[PDB]
């Protein structure tokens, strides 16, 4: 029921609303007030996309959708067959991942750590809410948003990227794969690194930091250092995620056009615009 | 091109994705048991072993090789907390919080809780002391930002509790660990980095008031710590955040 | 005045013989300048 | 208002650390380079010492010389206007030999010589590397999980150039060396195998780089959140289980029901980390040479209406 | 006007001659691709014009 | 440098 | 007057710098709109008089 | 005129020597480019025309 | 080159002999791929037109 | 060639013997895909040409 | 002329032969393969169509 | 004495191996190449 | 100054970069005169 | 001098059979040349 | 003065056998260029 250290931590306090009637444990979980929250919220959610598999008359999960309105809905409601049970199941899980954050919040308040997980949880819930929310009102349709299926919010991606051309030729695109790559990258190396520290090659003794640096600045001539890797993980993670926002908010908002298009002012500047040769000119 | 499937729709894509499922549930057995090598088996509130410990079996026993001569270190084994632990439990029934019996920071439980480490100092690639002071640290100086040295320390209830005399250095890593406070009383004090706000014109400590600063733990031997005691002094000055908000 | 830990002496020759160096620099671009214009002026 | 330990705020320099000499040769390895004030805001200040050793020289002579190739490559696109190199510079692109040249090395250099060039000077440097990695790890003792890690990717990587030109039975299959040609090679090859999203093995690898991220935001915030229990010691906390394991273990067993520890986080991270290139390699060794539309596989596969 | 020499004081003499020679040569790089933009100066196709090297 | 922080040249150099 | 206060406040290197970097991508900005405007680009002008082009 | 040896008190000679060199070098190969991106003085080309090798 | 020994003062032997091997490699196969690119010098196919094979 | 031993003296065996190993394996496998590649010597076509198994 | 031997006082020896040899070899590359670039001086394209190879 | 401290007996001793390992190498490479220039030429 | 180099040095080192300097400048303009000579550019 | 710490008779004794094996590569590539240039030379 | 530790004299003799090899490497440079322009002129 408990970890074997856990008991001098399960003390009472750290609540943000609440503070005896919501503060215990079911299981290994906390029960805040945000816990009663995300747990009503998922399950609607949950069983309002099975209600959903009900009428549209397949019990294939993969092939299970929940679409938007129509766009000749606007920014209204619509029928709970055909538009409404997308706004019911939004609302629902935009509430059960801000009770969620929240929910951490009081958790880290009662073990008196920093508050830096929910902050980045914070980062995914506003790009979740560029898609679905901030984005779709700034276009006036729901059903700009994309639909909640497993192989069918693909096609709302390929659609909406292919509606501009190639997506690859936005510029806050490639950053924000930019930062996913390192990101990656940089897990891989961090993982790997520590596991080769702690488990050595065979009945030797367990390496040191210095060891990692060591085996850093002689691979590379750099180490970022044992608080400078994970400081460096969540600002690519971070970063990803903002500029993967900031790519979504422009488009089809400030920017109309195929993207590729975009990239005509470098080859355009006066300069050197008009020599011949080369791919452009 | 290949594509023949040999039954039904099952071409080498299919055997691809299903030879993957197979391989993912393995592979998630095998890291859920690797994480299970410290805290278990799980325990009730009383402290005796539960009747539920879980879908996963514990792992096979491995064994860390220290590396200067500290020892060797088999997980999973045998686990006590070996501190007396000051809580009394709010309710009969699992699943409630256990409140301090006495001073929470004082007993060292909750945001206040400290682990009951090893007594001895970390030890670098050189089994030297690894966090020492800038004194005793040859050619160690400040290279960017504001010194702290002699700036005074506020609380949280916003006034001085002292001044910085050092800062205590991780050696390797290069990197400022703790400053060394120097109270009112004459006596030393160890405050992590991360917790205090170096400023323009004082170092402030939102963690703990004026009158905490006593509370802190101290080092047996002023020129090193030793894990327990920085184990200790972290747990004391985190804990301050939950138990000095009565002040502010 | 502070920032660098220099002194009125020393700034002031290297300022010094920097003018110098700007001064014949903008005499070689002065005369680059005039011929330019001799072969093909632009007023 | 409190301080989020995301940069340093006081920078402390001793003297230059040569490192650990467990097996390493220190004629290898230079001298300490610089420190940088910039860097250090954020991690280390120190730059070097570098290892440079048989596969070290080999590597960096090899991939000098590819990274050269393209580049003339490029000039030559230009026609030496350096002008027309800055303008186009993300628009040339050395383009591997068209189709009816097969597999053959009988191609001109124009027309996919030069590529074949280059692309064995990337070869040579790459493996060299990974041999590189490997033994930098065995001279200081340690483990060669970063050797493995970086097979996966170097599977990916000799996915995408050598091993599916080589079944498909051209090298005209194979990525151009280009900033916006790979890209538009990306998109081309998406669309020729027909909407590369229903690839079950892109979804997987999508999903890993999804959970990288996901993964690398948690573990960074949850060591920065216990950063002031010396957190970011992790292999002491293996040694000896300090409170900021127990408080980072706590955190996510009362946030998720389950957590890990301090080793086996960075089990977690390193498979989540291979599963990406390691998936995705074996997604488009299957595309063209299994599955040559993935859409209508998909519909034959539940995933799309019929 | 004979005391500006005191501006070495409050500026650091490395950092301004490695900014103030990256922004003479990008100046100077500057002007003379003006004048080669514009074919009224450009003298490369000047001479050509004038010598008949097309 | 994020308390000159509020176009980079200015808190870069 | 009392100007002179302004530098117990603001860093002197910071401010001349910026003053610096603005001047010049004032100036250039100035120049390359005297250029963009047909009746002022004093090359242009120049080979119109002396029958250049 | 003669008193501009001080210059070597303010740099290290290495590092103003080999960022010389590079930007020497470098010019070098930018002018060496932009003769050869001109045909009136693409002397490859040149050649070619004054000896029929086309 | 009866002065040129004292390379081996500077270098050492097993950095240049490596040196040495990758360089002569590297360019042996660049060659080699040079030639295989041109059709003029491509010795598998001009044996195969010379001998009417495929 | 016969004061060759010396750089036994110098090159430790084990790294100069998988060295030699993993090059004659790669160049091998280069030389093998090379004639392969080619119509000429893809003895699998000449022989299903000459024995007529297509 | 002969003080010259003082740059060897100021400069590491190795790291500057090093930066040589990599300095010359890329640089008798990129000339190399500007003369295979241009038609006039592709001396295996000269050869072949010299002795009617194509 | 060397670099990786081994005597000249034990490097004489190795080279008179690895040289033969090299010509029994190079022995049956030239078989194979005259084999193969016999079945089909390529000059 | 910075370097730490004292009077000397500097007066050598100056002495010998000029020297360098020079020829260098004399090959260059041996250079442009014999290009000027072949295809004169104004 | 002495940047590896070798002596001048090592030095020697390394030189020369350096220049050794450089003039027997250098034969077989000149003989190698010398056959291509015959079976189809490129000037 | 001596950044790189050496001495006068042998630097004096590094920069003589250094000259020495430049020297070598102009003269084939040379040689080189001069069967270039009788094969082909480039001006
Ligand atoms: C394949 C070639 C082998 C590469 C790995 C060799 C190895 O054993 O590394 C040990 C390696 C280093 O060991 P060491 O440093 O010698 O040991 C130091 C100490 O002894 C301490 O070492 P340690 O104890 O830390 O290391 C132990 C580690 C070492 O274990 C491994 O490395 C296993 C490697 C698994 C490869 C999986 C291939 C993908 C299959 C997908 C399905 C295909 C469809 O154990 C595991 O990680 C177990 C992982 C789970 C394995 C079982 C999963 C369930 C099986 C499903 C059936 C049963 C249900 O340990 C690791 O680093 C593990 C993490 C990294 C794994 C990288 C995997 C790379 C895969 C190759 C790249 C792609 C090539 C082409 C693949 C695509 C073809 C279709
Ligand atoms: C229109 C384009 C198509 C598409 C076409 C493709 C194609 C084609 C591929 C992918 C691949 C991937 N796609 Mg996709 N993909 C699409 C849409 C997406 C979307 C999205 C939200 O729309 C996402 C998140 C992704 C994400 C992904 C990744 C999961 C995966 C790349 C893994 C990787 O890290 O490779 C990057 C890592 C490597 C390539 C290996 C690198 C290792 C080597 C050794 C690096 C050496 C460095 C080199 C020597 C230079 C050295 C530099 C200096 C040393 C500094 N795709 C659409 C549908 N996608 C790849 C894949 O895995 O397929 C399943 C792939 O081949
Ligand atoms: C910002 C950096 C990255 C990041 C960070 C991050 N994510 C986080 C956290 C952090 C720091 C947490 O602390 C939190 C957590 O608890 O992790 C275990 C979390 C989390 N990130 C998660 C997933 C997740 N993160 C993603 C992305 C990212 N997370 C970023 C790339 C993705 C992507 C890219 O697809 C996914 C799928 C969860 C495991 C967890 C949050 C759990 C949560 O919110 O719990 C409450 C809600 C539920 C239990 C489910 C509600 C269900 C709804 C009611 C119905 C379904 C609605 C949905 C829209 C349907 C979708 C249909 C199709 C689109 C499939
Ligand atoms: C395949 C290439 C085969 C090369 C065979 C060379 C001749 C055999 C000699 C030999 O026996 O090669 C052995 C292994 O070499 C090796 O796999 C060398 C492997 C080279 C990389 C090729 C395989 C990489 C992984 C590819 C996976 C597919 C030598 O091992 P040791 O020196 O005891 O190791 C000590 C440590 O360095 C760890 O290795
Ligand atoms: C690298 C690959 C990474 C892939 C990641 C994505 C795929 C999902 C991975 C899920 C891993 C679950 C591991 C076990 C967790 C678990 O079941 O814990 C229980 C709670 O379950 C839960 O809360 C269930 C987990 C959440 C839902 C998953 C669907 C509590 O029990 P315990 O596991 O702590 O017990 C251990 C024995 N006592
Ligand atoms: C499209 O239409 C447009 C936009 C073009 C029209 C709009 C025009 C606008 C908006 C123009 C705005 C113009 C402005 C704001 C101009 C401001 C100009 C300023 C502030 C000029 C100031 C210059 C100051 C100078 C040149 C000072 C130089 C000082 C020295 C060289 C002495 C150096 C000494 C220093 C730096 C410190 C002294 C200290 C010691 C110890 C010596
Ligand atoms: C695309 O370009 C193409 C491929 C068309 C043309 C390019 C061609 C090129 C660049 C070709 C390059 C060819 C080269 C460099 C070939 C070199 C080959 C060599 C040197 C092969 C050497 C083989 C040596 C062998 C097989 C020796 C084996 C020795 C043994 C089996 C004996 C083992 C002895 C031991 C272990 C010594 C132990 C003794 C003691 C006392 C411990
Ligand atoms: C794109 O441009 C193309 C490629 C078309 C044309 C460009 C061509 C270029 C740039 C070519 C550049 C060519 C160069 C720079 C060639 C230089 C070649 C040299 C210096 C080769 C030296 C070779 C030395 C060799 C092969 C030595 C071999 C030695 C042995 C096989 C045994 C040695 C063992 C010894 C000496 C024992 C010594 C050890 C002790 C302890 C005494
Ligand atoms: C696009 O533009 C193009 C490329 C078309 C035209 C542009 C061309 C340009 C910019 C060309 C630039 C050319 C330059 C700057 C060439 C410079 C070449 C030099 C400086 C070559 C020097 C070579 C020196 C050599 C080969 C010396 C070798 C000496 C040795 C091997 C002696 C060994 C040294 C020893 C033994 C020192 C040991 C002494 C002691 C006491 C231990
Ligand atoms: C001023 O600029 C200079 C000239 C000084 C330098 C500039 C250089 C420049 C502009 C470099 C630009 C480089 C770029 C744009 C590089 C882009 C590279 C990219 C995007 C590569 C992307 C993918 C590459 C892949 C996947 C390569 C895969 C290759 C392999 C897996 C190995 C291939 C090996 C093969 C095909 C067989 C080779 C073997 C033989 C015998 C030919
Ligand atoms: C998730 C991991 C566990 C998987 C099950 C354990 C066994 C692992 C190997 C299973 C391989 C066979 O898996 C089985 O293949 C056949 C091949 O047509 C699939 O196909 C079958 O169902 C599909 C979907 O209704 C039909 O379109 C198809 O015509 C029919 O043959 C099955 O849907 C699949 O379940
Ligand atoms: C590392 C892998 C090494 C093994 C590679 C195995 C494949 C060898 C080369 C591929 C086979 C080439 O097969 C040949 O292709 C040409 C086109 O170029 C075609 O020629 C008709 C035929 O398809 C065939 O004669
Ligand atoms: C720079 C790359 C130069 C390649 C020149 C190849 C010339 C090919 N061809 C057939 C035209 O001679
Ligand atoms: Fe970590």
């Amino acid at each position: 029921a408990l970890l074997s250290f856990e008991r001098k931590y399960r003390v009472p306090g750290g609540t943000l609303v609440g503070g005896n009637l919501f503060d215990f444990w079911v299981g290994p979980f906390y029960v805040g007030f945000f816990g009663v929250a995300t747990f009503f919220f998922a399950a609607l959610g949950i069983i309002l996309i099975a209600w959903s598999a009900v009428l549209q008359g397949t019990w294939n999960p993969q092939l299970i959708s929940v679409y938007p309105p129509a766009l000749e809905y606007g920014l209204g409601g619509a029928p709970l067959a055909k538009g409404g049970l997308w706004q019911i199941i939004t609302i629902c899980a935009t509430g059960a991942f801000v009770s969620w954050a929240l929910r951490e919040v009081e958790i880290c308040r009662k073990l008196g750590i920093g508050y830096h997980i929910p902050f980045a949880f914070a980062f995914a819930i506003l790009a979740y809410l560029t898609l679905v929310l901030f984005r779709p009102v700034m276009m006036g349709a729901w059903g700009y948003a994309f639909p909640y299926g497993i192989w069918t919010h693909l096609d709302w991606v390929s659609n909406t990227g292919y509606t501009y051309g190639n997506f690859h030729y936005n510029p806050a695109h490639m950053i924000a794969i930019t930062f996913f790559f390192t990101n990656a990258l940089a897990l891989a190396l961090h993982g790997a690194l520590v596991l080769s520290a702690a488990n050595p090659e065979k009945g030797k003794e367990m390496r040191t930091p210095d060891h990692e640096d060591t085996f850093f600045r002689d691979l590379v001539g750099y180490s970022i250092g044992t608080l400078g890797i994970h400081r460096l993980g969540l600002l690519l993670s971070l970063s990803a995620v903002f500029f993967s926002a900031l790519c979504m908010i422009i488009t089809g908002t400030i920017w109309f056009d195929q993207w590729v298009d975009w990239w005509q002012w470098w080859v355009k500047l006066p300069w050197w615009a008009n020599i011949p040769g080369g791919i452009n000119g | 091109m290949v594509g023949v499937t040999a039954f039904g729709n099952f071409d080498l894509a299919s055997l691809a994705i299903y030879s993957f499922w197979i391989f993912l549930a393995g592979l998630i057995y095998y890291l859920q048991t690797e994480n299970m090598r410290e805290g278990y088996p799980l325990e009730n509130e009383d402290g005796t072993p539960a009747a539920n410990q879980g879908p996963f079996p514990l792992p096979k026993p491995k064994t860390f090789i220290l590396p200067h001569g500290r020892g060797t270190l088999t997980v999973p084994g045998p686990e006590s907390e070996d501190r007396p632990i000051a809580l009394a439990r709010t309710a009969v029934s699992e699943g409630f919080p256990h409140a301090p019996t006495g001073d929470p920071m004082k007993d060292g439980v909750g945001p206040a809780s400290w682990v009951a480490r090893r007594d001895l100092p970390e030890l670098d690639g050189h089994g030297h002391n690894k966090i020492k002071p800038m004194k005793a640290a040859a050619g160690f100086y400040v290279s960017a930002g504001k010194n702290p040295i002699g700036l005074p320390v506020r609380g949280c209830d916003l006034e001085i509790a002292g001044k910085v005399v050092d800062i205590w250095v991780d050696i390797p890593e290069q990197m400022a660990r703790f400053l060394e406070v120097e109270l009112k009383d004459g006596s030393t004090r160890l405050l992590p980095m991360q917790m205090v706000k170096v400023q323009s014109n004082r170092v402030h400590v939102n963690a703990l008031s004026s009158d905490l600063f006593a509370g802190i733990p101290t080092i047996k031997s002023p020129t090193e710590v030793t894990l327990l005691e920085e184990d200790k002094i972290c747990g004391y000055v985190a804990g301050g955040l939950m138990y000095a908000a009565p002040k502010r | 005045l502070g920032y660098t830990g220099l002194t009125d002496e020393q700034a002031q020759e290297l300022h010094s013989v920097y003018m110098s160096g700007l001064w014949l620099f903008s005499a070689v671009a002065i005369v680059a300048h005039l011929a330019v214009y001799i072969w093909r002026p632009w007023f | 208002a409190e301080y989020q330990n995301i940069f340093t705020q006081v920078q402390v320099r001793g003297p230059a650390d040569l490192g650990m000499t467990e097996d390493v040769n220190l004629a290898n390895r230079s001298g300490v380079g610089p420190f940088s004030t910039l860097l250090g805001w954020f991690g280390n200040a120190q730059l070097g010492p570098i290892y440079l050793g048989s596969l070290g020289v080999l590597s960096l002579f090899s991939g000098l010389m590819w990274f050269f190739t393209i580049g003339i490559w490029f000039w030559y696109q230009a026609g030496w206007n350096p002008a027309v190199f800055l303008r186009d510079l993300f628009f040339f692109s050395l383009e591997p030999p068209a189709p009816e040249y097969g597999l053959s090395f009988a191609a001109p250099l124009k027309e996919g010589g030069l590529w074949l060039i280059a692309s064995f000077f990337m070869f040579v440097a790459v493996w060299s590397w990974w041999g590189r990695t490997y033994l930098r790890a065995q001279a200081l003792g340690m483990g060669k999980h970063t050797a493995w890690a970086f097979l996966s990717a170097i599977w990916l990587w000799m996915v995408l150039g050598f091993i599916r030109p080589i079944l498909m039975g051209s090298w005209s299959e194979a990525v151009p060396y280009g900033i916006f040609s790979h890209l538009d090679w990306t998109n081309n090859f998406s669309l020729v195998h027909g909407n590369l999203f229903y690839n079950p093995f892109h979804g997987l690898s999508i999903a890993f780089l999804y959970g990288s991220a996901l993964l690398f935001a948690m573990h960074g915030a949850t060591i920065l959140a216990v950063s002031r229990f010396g957190g970011e010691r992790e292999l002491e906390q293996i040694a000896d289980r300090g409170t900021a394991a127990e408080r980072a273990a706590l955190f996510w067993r009362w946030t998720m029901g389950f957590n890990a520890t301090m080793e086996g986080i960075h089990r977690w991270a390193i498979w989540m980390a291979v599963l990406v290139t390691l998936t995705g390699g074996i997604g488009i060794l299957l595309s063209g040479t299994v599955v040559d539309n993935w859409y209508v596989w998909g519909q034959n596969h539940g995933m799309a209406p019929l | 006007m004979s005391k500006f020499y005191k501006i070495w004081m409050i500026f650091d003499p490395r950092r301004v001659f490695v900014a103030q020679g990256v922004f003479l040569f990008l100046l100077a790089v500057m002007i003379h691709l003006i004048l080669l933009s514009t074919p009224s100066y450009n003298w490369l196709e000047i001479s050509a014009a004038k010598y008949n090297r097309v | 440098f994020a308390f000159r922080l509020m176009a980079a040249f200015f808190a870069a150099t």
